[PDB]
């Protein structure tokens, strides 16, 4: 009789526990399994956060998980409350879904890992598309919260380490009414404009945009998913250029590439020596797993190919890297794909891309 | 008067008998009914169980927490559920103390003790009190460095005095230490003075590698916040005597004052909003319908606990939910491995016993 190792799981659904269950068996009779063998423990999404961290304790930690899966689900009830609970004991958390950069923040989710990436790693695209297209000089414009500020980070990043952004303009969440803002990137000489804000933030951007007529030809409109998504696709200029993060949404397909990252760091963490179990339970236990700093490095490296939703690696921050996105491209208030950031390469297909204007 | 419910919740033993004593002095429009309760676990289970029954066995208008651990986390589990329930939350004593950056937006939770920002200017006093102006800074990932860092960067960028601010580390505590990592980290050290900002376990750990490079002898000072320290009875061994902190954990202001100062600063800050508005938040019957009721409820008695007076007394909190003007203490591990009183900081300034440091 081999050792259990029990992995935990909080899902949307029924049906996604019944594939997380499926997707652990696979590994064990994919793997040798005479030492070690998983077993899965699953609940779904608590109405609330306090019942959703109280059932991380009684329904998860009670049966001594070595780590736990975390989807987002789809209708104000964040991975936050598990990250934190888990946190507690340095029980790596592995987010399937959640793109919010403040995941990638290692003061306040000490024990995260993703196999998406966040929303700010969009501007590796920006960037590449940028080269491609020879785009020298852009405008940046950011939502003033978390977010916003993520992504010029990441693009700034970028730049500093070619191209070069003329200028960085952020706007307070919520104002409808941007003229202003607005004004001040069109005397600019730059008309390549980039654009990080939330649905509804990026709906005033492109009302604002059309009533000062910088949504024709000259312009260039570079955004990510967000800003192509619900009602800022409803007012999106036509030539706009968004991305769709591939399987990005797909909680059975990161799942499959999670349970396979994790059965393989754990096989790999028990080549090592001197392994302790995590705490069984919350009650009476302060102390953190022994042994859960080290699972997270092994984790944090881990290498997986040939995943569903492509090649599985993770940055210093945890975070998906290789991750691959659809090039969308809004020609005659169509979606179209144009092409695909592979992972590392811009592959144009063979429908060609109409601009704003032309 | 109508009365309103304070739980007092005290983890780890405790003179309740001498903390009822400390406390009906109110002739306010609102009277408080206290109801002293016993925990005897830390854990986030344990806290919040507690906690939710209370509030669905009684009518409870704030808590008053207060325990005898050395574990930062407790605070942080508070500042949780102070947000999800909208409940006002005083961490008076223990690691409900212990500095928590970066609290909820819609966080009711204050805790008696320094803001990060006031630790750090109160350890540059030190350093220009006995002109030691090259140094070094140490912290980990723990909620705050960013804001630690800034802090003293800002001061010294700002002033005249010849500061030389050499390194700054950042020692990642989230993965393990089996490729010596925090050792090669450390050994780049090179400055008299280092300002150490983490957790206490994690100094316990840092100092043994620290130790292990030869930084922590002579020639070396270590300078830390009060939530190393933590409680003072409690020292590690590998704390390297000569170690100077920043401290609040019960020299002149005890755990009865203050539980007496936190059943005030809700009553009054109850009595203020009922006397303006002419109602008060009404009691959450229960944790597990927050999700419901949250377009009912609001952090809106938080404006009238940040300005409390009492007996004569200012209690006011900083909106980042600190104590305003908290007369701390400057401690030192002797040679008997005993943290001594060596200073005060009040009234913003600096009142050291020693004019050169004796031998440790
Ligand atoms: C995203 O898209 C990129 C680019 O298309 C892919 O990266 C390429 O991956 C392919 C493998 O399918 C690589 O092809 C191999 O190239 C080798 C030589 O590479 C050098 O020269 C190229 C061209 O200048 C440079 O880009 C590269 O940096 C090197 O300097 C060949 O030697 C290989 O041939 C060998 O294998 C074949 C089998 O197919 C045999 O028949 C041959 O005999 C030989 O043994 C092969 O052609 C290519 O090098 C990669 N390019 C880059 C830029 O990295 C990513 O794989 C793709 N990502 C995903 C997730 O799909
Ligand atoms: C803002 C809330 C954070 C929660 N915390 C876990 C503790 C806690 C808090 C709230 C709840 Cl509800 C629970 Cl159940 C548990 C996680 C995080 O705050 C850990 O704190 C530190 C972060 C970094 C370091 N240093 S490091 C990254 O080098 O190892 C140390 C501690
Ligand atoms: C999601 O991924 C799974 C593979 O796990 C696949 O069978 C399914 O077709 C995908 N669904 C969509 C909508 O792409
Ligand atoms: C861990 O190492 C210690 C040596 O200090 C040894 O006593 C113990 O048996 C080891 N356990 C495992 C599982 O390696
Ligand atoms: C704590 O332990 C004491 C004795 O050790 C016991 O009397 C008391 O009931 C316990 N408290 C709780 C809340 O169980
Ligand atoms: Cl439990
Ligand atoms: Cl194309
Ligand atoms: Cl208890
Ligand atoms: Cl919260
Ligand atoms: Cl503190
Ligand atoms: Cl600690
Ligand atoms: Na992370």
């Amino acid at each position: 009789d081999p050792k259990i190792v029990n992995i935990g799981a909080v899902l949307s659904t029924k049906k996604h526990e019944q594939i997380f269950r499926e997707a652990v068996n696979q590994a064990n009779k994919r793997h040798f399994t005479r030492k070690i063998q998983l077993q899965a423990t699953s609940v779904t999404h608590r109405p609330n956060a306090i019942q959703m961290a109280l059932s991380v304790c009684e329904d998860l930690i009670s049966s001594q998980v070595y780590a736990i899966l975390v989807s987002h689900p789809p209708a104000h009830l964040t991975p936050t409350p598990i990250s934190y609970t888990a946190g507690f004991y340095r029980i790596p958390v592995i987010g399937l879904t959640t793109r919010m950069s403040i995941y990638s923040d290692k003061s306040i989710h000490l024990s995260f890992l993703r196999t998406v990436p966040p929303y700010s790693h969009q501007a590796l695209v920006w960037f590449e598309m940028m080269r491609l297209f020879n785009w020298n000089h852009v405008i940046l414009i950011v939502s003033d919260d978390h977010e916003g500020r993520a992504a010029q980070k990441k693009l700034e990043t970028l730049l500093e380490g070619g191209p070069k952004a003329d200028k960085v303009l952020q706007f307070e969440p919520g104002t409808k009414n941007l003229t202003a803002l607005l004004l001040e990137a069109k005397e600019l000489e730059a008309r390549v404009i980039i654009l990080s804000a939330s649905e509804d933030d990026a709906t005033a951007v492109y009302k604002s945009a059309a009533m000062l007529d910088m949504t024709g030809a000259g312009y260039v409109w570079l955004v990510g998913e967000r800003e192509i998504s619900g009602s800022a696709l409803r007012y999106a200029p036509d030539g706009i250029i968004g991305l769709q993060l591939i399987n990005g949404k797909n909680e059975s397909a990161h799942i499959s590439d999670a349970v396979a990252v994790v059965a393989q760091a754990i096989h790999e963490l028990f080549e090592m020596e001197n392994i302790t179990d995590p705490p069984r339970g919350c009650v009476g236990n302060t102390n953190i797993w022994k042994t859960g700093p080290l699972f997270k490095r092994v984790l944090m490296s881990s290498k997986y190919p040939d995943g569903v939703t492509g090649r599985i690696e993770f940055n210093e921050d945890g975070d998906r890297k290789f991750a691959q996105y659809s090039i969308m491209n809004l020609q005659n208030r169509k979606l179209v794909q144009v092409g695909i950031f592979n992972g590392s390469y811009i592959i144009q297909n063979d429908r060609k891309i109409i601009w704003p204007g032309g | 008067p109508p009365s309103i419910g304070i739980a007092v919740i005290l983890v780890g033993t405790s003179d309740e008998v001498a903390i009822k004593d400390a406390h009906d002095f109110h002739h306010l429009s609102v009277v408080p009914r206290v109801e002293l309760v016993a925990m005897n676990e830390t854990d986030p289970k344990s806290i919040i169980t507690r906690i939710c029954d209370l509030m669905s066995d009684r009518k409870i208008q704030g808590v008053v927490f207060a325990d005898d651990t050395d574990q930062e986390a407790i605070a942080q589990i508070l500042d949780f559920i102070s947000a999800q329930t909208l409940t006002p939350i005083l961490g008076i004593h223990g690691g409900s103390s212990m500095i928590m950056a970066d609290k909820d937006e819609s966080s009711m939770f204050f805790q008696f003790g320094p803001s990060i920002e006031q630790q750090a200017s109160v350890m540059l006093n030190i350093m220009e009190e006995y002109d030691w102006y090259i140094f070094s800074i140490v912290t980990t990932y723990f909620p705050g460095y960013q804001d630690f860092v800034n802090k003293i960067r800002s001061t010294i960028e700002n002033s005249f005095v010849g500061w030389e601010l050499e390194e700054v580390l950042l020692l990642d505590m989230s993965l393990d230490d089996g490729d010596s990592k925090i050792q090669n980290q450390l050994k780049k050290l090179q400055s008299p003075i280092i300002l150490l900002y983490c957790t206490k376990e994690e100094a316990t750990y840092i100092f043994e590698v620290a130790n292990s490079v030869g930084l922590t002898g002579y020639g070396y000072t270590w300078i830390v916040p009060s939530l190393v320290a933590g409680d003072t009875d409690t020292v590690p061994s590998e704390f390297p005597t000569g170690l100077i902190s920043v401290s609040y954990d019960e020299w002149d202001y005890g755990l009865p004052a203050r539980v007496r100062d936190g059943i005030a600063i809700i009553t009054t800050a109850a009595s203020d909003m009922l006397s303006e508005h002419s109602f008060i938040p009404e009691p959450k019957s229960s944790c597990y319908n927050t999700h419901e009721k949250r377009i009912y409820q609001s952090n809106m008695l938080n404006r009238y606990l940040i300005n409390v007076t009492f007996e004569g007394r200012d209690l006011s909190f900083s909106e980042d939910g600190y104590q305003m003007h908290p007369k701390l203490v400057i401690i030192l591990l002797n040679k008997e491995r005993k943290w001594e009183r060596v200073g005060k900081w009040k009234d913003k300034s600096l009142q050291m016993k020693y004019y050169v440091w004796p031998r440790m």
